[PDB]
């Protein structure tokens, strides 16, 4: 199926938050190693991926004033990936700084809408709750490991002049690419074949086949940080196997834990139910242009990370068509229970008008599913 | 452990750059060789190469050019190095005293930038205005060359091209011009660019050429007249200047990546280029205016070239990465332009395996490595020893003694070699290089000689089991008989040159050499049978001593002469009667030496007026008993021990010390001061006599053994006595269809077997060396597409075999994870290797080790560990999925350290009551690993970029589980070399154990480990040895041993550099006093008294012994 009369950029927009806010452009990077203290968000149930957008509306007045005072100074506050959801626990986290704001203050209801970005990842040290209730962390900040190709270390001086290539119009071409790039792994203990498994141009072209499937209709970045985060927050995997990608520092670790992910999770089931199939990898597609998977918010400020699929089986519909607040505008939604344990799944997008493509599908809670490969991490 | 000493055993040997000049003097043409952290500095003759000088840096050399500013009498260096240490050195020389002093000096690094892909790139314009570094992309640095920029300031002009390949400074220009080659959206061009001095900034250049060759690589600046440009590519060379184009694409270079060059004269006419597969190429610009056309000349083979230089007299330096270095003679009328090989040069590197044999014995311990690559392959056999340099052979077996002997007694020059055999006695004359067999008139070939040689009187004494016979001089006639009362043959025999102590069995007998006679002195008899007996004068030749060695005492005596009077006793102890004995001065002081019948040597002090053992000490020398000879080197005099393994014992310190002769079995010896064989010596083993002179000094005898293919792993199998050794060839698809580019070890093998019945593919293989020959003995190829990967040899659960295990994975080019492999089960019996089993694995064997008689495999992500059955199968105990790739796998007990090409370390157990394996601890910290091993049950060695070796330790605190299952970081050191493999094993016979390195330089390195103790005195040591030490380009060590990579840099810790810690034996005395000033020394009480410069002096001694000495460069 293709995409007519939806605009694949209106999702990322947010518009159903509003009208349009205030844009802040300033950007705020702390210090390698380094220990800040970040405030952190109460009701934020959600992990956090650099360079994800985070969807929110506050209602409490500590929150909406805490978001006052935050956007006076850095724009940042912690997200914390609870280890423990009932215990309040948690061991890591990301930096959201906010990019866009508005406030509301019709009929006397202050109401803050804020749209940030994950900026960094972090360990806390310690959780200290304020008099206010808004909990403050101190964290220490996660360096991107950033490292050069395997070869600049034992790189012949004399092969130096051939480490750029032509231009990439092919397997020939990767072929080509893998015997001249790793040559020099004649002088180590290794094959070129082995250090292709480490190469991140190399892995970003395994995952780019895959992510073509999901996204038929090159917009990805060329940066393999970027594209690893990119990547990412689209892969619809559990909570645990979330914080451990969250864990790893390297593009090349997250790249490879990426792969293994995309080439053993390619059944979804209902997290409750655990062996009740909900979809298929082969359904998830993007409608929107940050890919399948998005961070949205519901009118009470609940985060629901959303996943786009052709087709879901064993749900049962509840209630009836609404485009209420519809996170796909021009699409009504209906909510989606497991047909065995009743589990809240998701929720069924009807389109509104006869021209529209596709004219159904499903968004599927990412809190809601449990990958398995039909019959912990992988770097 | 936590703290260790690592220390270099051979330098690197590889040659990453080399540059002439006129260094040392406007005079003379300098050959200037870089060999990683060294400099080398040749003055080029007619002859050949002489060394001048050579210096280390704290540094690797990543740019080295000389130049000569305005006003110089002679050129200068500059050298940057991999961590941006910049600096410009001049050559000093007073008489007989070389410096290397630094003119200029600083670090260009830049606090952001992005580093090139095509490397760093250091280029001077021809009026020496500015050095020109290309560092990172959109940069280019300018350091001006004025007198007074002593700190190296620098500029950077923004360069619009970001991905640049090769950069120049042009010739003929009227400002200082660069070219480049660089790559865009829209294809690879070559533009130019003129730096304006007072703007500090590019202008438009002279021109510029968009769309060359897609794969142009190689900018060649062309001298005046012509000036221009030449560009290399794939399958093509190109001429550029303003108006100028020249183009060619011959046949010649269609099959060759051309990746090196050399202008050959001043005006650019020809150029030297060398591909990657060791062709040498001249590159001619024919003139008419003008310059008219190129032409390209195949010259012929020399090892793969990673640098050429042109000396003078068609002399071309082939300085090799991947082989041994060159120096090849250009010969390219008659014939083509052809290349003839002069001299070679040894090259290790790359080691990209090794192993240790003789590991148990103390010391003598041989290692082999693996290294080059492709046609420059071979195997590598080094030990350290005193060599002998042999002169003559000659074919007479069963010889059984050999004396030197002067038949003129006008002459003070041995004439004469006489040797014994069973029941006779041979006379050979030498007269120069000439040796005859002769008769000698009152010498008996009857008998078998015990002894013989010149005695007192113008005499000469042979003593055979018969009798004791004098012989004169000018009438060569036995002028004296000695014989025993009863006819009795004689069972032992020592003599000087004038005492004879003959031993009939129990009764030794006492004669006295006179003119014309041999005068019965004493007789007495011993309470056991006499083994050995020796009267050697420690005196005006007479010894008041005689030592003897007896049967069923089993003790070595020392009786008075002419007494016969017991002055000591000593027993030996064990069941083997003793073989020889000796009683020798060495550095003025006496000892007594006794050699077992089962190769023990014992050595005592010895009274020369009291006769006592001054200190009971012993020496395992060997299997076969040995024979003890006194031989003079210079004043002193020396010892040479005859066994299987033959030794020379000598002095230091006052002290014996044990060096190892570089020759097999030698049974015999005796030295020879001939007339062609002057200072020389004669060794005799079961077949032959050799005539040589041993070595000044102990230095390394390293054996090549080349393959012609690429070597990748070895084992040492010694009940087979031979090498496993993993190999590669590279062969290409042919029209009658695939086929090898040149005969090989895998493809010119005694006996072969096979698994089965354009471009290149790799055909892997297993070789069966033998240990003394080295001849290929088999070769076994895998499967088509089948890599082979680990290599183990060991016997496994109940079988008494010993087999050889191969790891191996199948490798397709459409599949990225390797999903097929297999273990193959060798065994090698009489002359050829069976498969005895072989296992199907799902994915790749990175590794194998043998963990108490089971095959611990890593295959993929998991640790398998089988069990080798009486059905002669591998049957999988248990499994453990790590979340990282196996890559890597050492073993100590029941621990396993298991490592991924990240860094990511996991240690695991064998628990063998639960049948499988439980995760200790483990520590991820993403960075490219080159290697792994196991100090001990609690510390880990690895190599890491860049250059880097770093130890973890498992937690001593514990106190909770996550701090139990978490690596502690003990030690960083940044070592300047890439270590491909680890392995235990002993260089020398605090400090305790020892772990060699092999890396991609050729350099191997040994790192042992310190108390805590030894540790913080020997860092004091280094910190005021750092402010003692000169530092060539002034680069601090403590910069240079800093961790680094290209994001991070962290002090040095938990390592001691042995490299600097014993230049504190070349420092002068006042200065050591300066190091060793406010130091504790601990002598094994904790009472910290204050160090003095002896204490220090004998501490970095014993240093230097635990690895191989370094060679003298300079003559
Ligand atoms: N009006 C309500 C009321 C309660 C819960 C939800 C909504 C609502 O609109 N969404 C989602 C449904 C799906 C959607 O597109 N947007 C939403 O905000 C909820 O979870
Ligand atoms: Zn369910």
């Amino acid at each position: 199926p293709n995409i007519i009369n939806f605009d694949t950029s209106l999702p990322t927009s947010h518009t159903y938050l509003g009208a349009d806010m205030e844009e802040f452009h300033g950007r705020t990077l702390h210090d390698d190693d380094s220990c800040q203290v970040i405030p952190v968000l109460p009701q934020v149930m959600m992990i956090l991926i650099p360079g994800q957008t985070l969807p929110l509306q506050l209602f409490h007045p500590q929150e909406v004033s805490m978001v006052r005072n935050l956007i006076q100074k850095d724009r940042t506050f912690a997200v914390l990936a609870y280890s423990n959801v009932q215990e309040r626990e948690a061991q890591f986290g990301t930096t959201a700084e906010i990019y866009a704001y508005r406030e509301e203050q019709d009929f006397g209801i202050e109401i803050v809408k804020v749209k940030a970005i994950g900026r960094q990842r972090f360990k806390v040290l310690e959780l200290r709750t304020q008099s206010d209730g808004i909990q403050q962390a101190k964290v220490q900040i996660l360096p991107e490991c950033v490292l050069p190709s395997t070869m600049s270390a034992v790189q012949l001086e004399s092969l130096n002049k051939c480490q750029i290539f032509p231009s990439k119009p092919s397997y020939k071409w990767w072929q080509k690419y893998q015997k001249r790039k790793f040559h020099c792994a004649n002088l180590t203990s290794w094959p070129r074949w082995l250090y292709s498994l480490y190469d991140a141009e190399t892995l970003m072209d395994r995952i780019k086949k895959q992510l073509r499937e999901w996204d038929e209709n090159d917009s990805l970045p060329s940066n393999p940080i970027d594209f690893s985060y990119r990547v990412a927050a689209c892969l619809p995997i559990d909570d645990v196997l979330r914080i451990q990608l969250l864990k790893i520092g390297s593009a090349i670790q997250r790249l490879r834990c990426e792969l293994d992910i995309m080439n053993k999770c390619t059944s979804l089931c209902c997290k409750q139910c655990q062996e009740t199939e909900i979809t298929t990898k082969n359904e998830i597609f993007s409608l929107s242009l940050c890919g399948p998977m998005a961070a949205y918010v519901n009118p009470h400020g609940y985060v629901h990370e959303t996943l786009t699929v052709y087709k879901a089986c064993n749900l049962n519909l509840i209630g009836r068509p609404s485009t209420e607040h519809s996170w796909f505008p021009g699409y009504a939604w209906t909510v989606a229970q497991c047909k065995i344990c009743a589990s809240h799944i998701g929720w069924k997008f009807t389109a509104t008008k006869k021209d529209m493509s596709p004219q159904k599908f499903w968004g599927l809670t990412r809190s809601a599913l449990l990958p398995t490969i039909p019959d912990i991490l992988c770097l | 452990m936590s703290y260790n000493y690592v220390v270099t055993a051979q330098k690197p040997t590889a040659v990453n750059g080399c540059v002439t000049g006129h260094f040392t003097s406007a005079e003379d043409l300098n050959l200037l060789i870089a060999k990683n952290t060294r400099l080398e500095i040749y003055v080029v003759t007619a002859e050949g190469l002489r060394p001048v000088k050579e210096v280390g840096m704290y540094g690797k050399i990543a740019v080295m050019e000389l130049f000569r500013p305005k006003g110089e009498s002679k050129d200068l260096l500059f050298i940057l190095t991999a961590k941006y240490n910049a600096c410009i050195l001049e050559y000093k020389q007073s008489g007989e005293s070389i410096d290397i002093i630094t003119r200029a000096h600083g670090n260009v690094q830049d606090r952001i930038g992005r580093p090139s892909e095509t490397g760093i790139i250091g280029i001077i314009d021809p009026e020496c205005r500015m050095i020109g570094l290309r560092l990172y992309d959109g940069l280019f640095k300018v350091i001006p060359l004025d007198r007074d920029n002593k700190e190296l300031k620098a500029f950077n002009i923004r360069l619009e091209e970001l991905h640049v390949i090769d950069v120049k400074f042009l010739y003929g220009c009227q400002a200082p011009t660069i070219c480049f080659v660089y790559q865009d959206p829209q294809g690879r061009h070559v533009k130019t660019y003129e730096v304006s001095l007072r703007e500090k900034e590019f202008n438009k250049g002279p021109w510029k050429q968009e769309n060359v060759e897609a794969e142009a690589s190689m900018v060649i600046a062309v001298p005046e007249p012509f000036g221009g440009a030449i560009i290399i590519g794939q399958e093509s060379i190109t001429y550029h200047n303003g108006d100028k184009y020249l183009a060619i694409a011959p046949p010649i270079i269609k099959q060759s990546t051309i990746v090196c060059h050399n202008r050959v004269d001043p005006n650019g006419s020809r150029y030297l280029l060398g591909d990657m597969e060791g062709r040498l190429f001249m590159l001619l610009l024919e003139k008419e205016v003008t310059l008219k056309d190129l032409r390209v000349e195949l010259l012929g083979e020399t090892s793969i070239a990673e640098c050429l230089t042109y000396l003078d007299n068609g002399v071309v330096f082939v300085g090799s990465r991947l082989g041994d270095s060159q120096l090849v003679k250009l010969n390219v009328n008659e014939q083509g332009s052809y290349v003839v090989a002069m001299e070679t040069f040894t090259n290790l590197g790359p080691i990209v395996d090794m192993c240790v044999v003789d590991l148990e014995r103390q010391g003598q311990g041989q290692l082999v490595t693996c290294s080059g690559a492709f046609k420059e392959g071979s195997l590598r056999i080094i030990r350290n020893g005193i060599g002998i340099h042999e002169h003559a052979s000659i074919d007479l077996p069963g010889i059984k003694g050999l004396w030197p002997l002067r038949s003129d007694p006008n002459r003070e020059t041995d004439d004469t070699l006489v040797l014994s055999f069973v029941g006779q006695t041979r006379v050979l004359m030498l007269n120069g290089e000439e040796v005859e067999e002769t008769e000698l008139m009152g010498f008996v070939d009857d008998q078998q000689t015990f002894f013989c040689g010149n005695v007192a009187h113008q005499q000469l004494i042979q003593i055979t089991s018969a009798s004791v016979r004098l012989v004169s001089q000018e009438p060569k006639a036995l002028v004296s008989e000695w014989k025993e009362p009863q006819a009795k043959n004689i069972s032992v025999a020592s003599c000087n040159s004038s005492q004879v102590v003959v031993a009939v069995g129990r009764a030794l007998y006492y004669l006295q050499i006179h003119p014309q006679e041999l005068r019965q002195i004493s007789h007495t008899e011993m309470e056991h049978e006499v083994a050995c007996l020796d009267i050697t004068p420690l005196s005006n030749g007479l010894s008041p001593l005689c030592a003897i060695g007896l049967w069923t005492d089993i003790s070595a005596r020392i009786l008075k002469l002419p007494s016969f009077e017991l002055l000591h006793k000593e027993m030996l102890g064990g069941e083997i009667i003793p073989r020889s004995i000796l009683m020798t001065t060495f550095e003025s002081s006496h000892y007594l030496l006794c050699a077992l019948g089962d190769g023990a040597l014992f050595y005592f002090g010895l009274n020369i007026e009291t006769g006592l053992l001054s200190d009971r000490k012993k020496v395992t020398l060997g299997t076969q008993p040995t024979v003890l000879r006194t031989f003079r080197s210079l004043s002193t005099t020396n010892v040479f021990a005859c066994s299987d393994r033959p030794t020379v014992i000598y002095s230091s310190n006052h002290k014996l010390v044990f060096s190892n002769v570089n020759l097999k079995e030698v049974n015999y010896m005796c030295p020879l001061n001939s007339d062609g064989y002057p200072d020389s010596l004669a060794l005799a083993n079961n077949s032959t006599l050799t005539i040589g002179t041993i070595d000044e000094i102990q230095k390394l005898h390293i054996r090549t053994v080349p393959l012609y293919e690429s070597p990748r792993k070895i084992c040492y199998q010694e009940v087979s006595q031979c090498f496993g050794v993993l190999s590669s060839r590279i062969e290409v698809q042919d029209t009658s269809g695939t086929t090898a580019l040149r005969p090989s070890a895998s493809t010119q093998a005694l006996s072969s077997s096979v698994s089965s019945s354009g471009e290149e593919v790799e055909v892997h293989n297993l070789l069966i060396i033998d240990q003394h020959t080295f001849e290929v003995l088999h070769a076994h190829q895998f499967l088509q597409n089948e890599y082979a990967l680990s290599l183990v040899s060991c016997k496994l659960g109940k079988d008494p075999n010993t087999y050889f295990i191969v790891g191996t994975a199948m490798v397709y080019p459409e599949e990225a994870e390797p999903k097929q492999g297999r273990i193959v089960v060798f065994q090698y019996s009489d002359g050829k290797l069976q498969t005895v089993a072989e296992k199907e694995v799902k994915g790749a064997v990175y590794s194998m080790v043998e963990f108490n008689g089971k095959l611990l495999a890593s295959i993929n992500s998991t640790v398998r560990l089988y069990e080798w059955t009486t059905e002669k199968e591998l049957r999988t105990e248990c499994n453990h999925y790590n979340n990282i790739m196996a890559l890597y796998l050492k073993t100590k007990g029941d621990f396993i350290l298991v490592g991924d090409l990240m860094r990511s370390v996991l240690l695991l157990a064998y628990k063998p009551m639960e049948g499988n394996f439980e995760e200790i601890a483990r520590d991820f910290n993403p960075n490219w690993m080159s290697a792994v091993e196991i100090l001990d049950d609690d510390n880990f060695l690895g190599a890491e970029n860049a250059f880097n070796l770093f130890v973890c330790q498992k937690d001593s605190a514990a106190t909770t589980d996550e701090e139990r299952q978490h690596l502690q970081e003990v030690g960083l050191f940044h070592l300047g070399e890439f270590v491909n493999v680890f392995c235990h094993g002993s260089l020398v016979m605090p400090t305790q154990g020892s772990v060699l390195f092999g890396t991609v330089n050729g350099m191997i390195g040994l790192v042992t480990s310190l108390s805590e103790s030894w540790y913080n005195l020997l860092l004091d040591m280094q910190n005021r040895l750092n402010k003692v030490i000169k530092s060539v380009g002034k680069i601090e060590h403590s910069f240079w041993r800093s961790f680094h990579t290209e994001r991070k840099t962290e002090p040095a810790t938990g390592f001691i550099d042995g490299d600097l810690i014993e230049s504190f034996l070349d420092i002068s005395r006042p200065k050591m006093q300066e190091v060793v000033a406010n130091l504790q020394y601990d002598d094994g009480s904790g009472m910290k008294r204050e160090a003095t410069a002896d204490d220090l002096i004998k501490v970095v001694e014993e240093l230097t012994r635990i690895h191989w000495s370094h060679p003298q460069f300079e003559k």
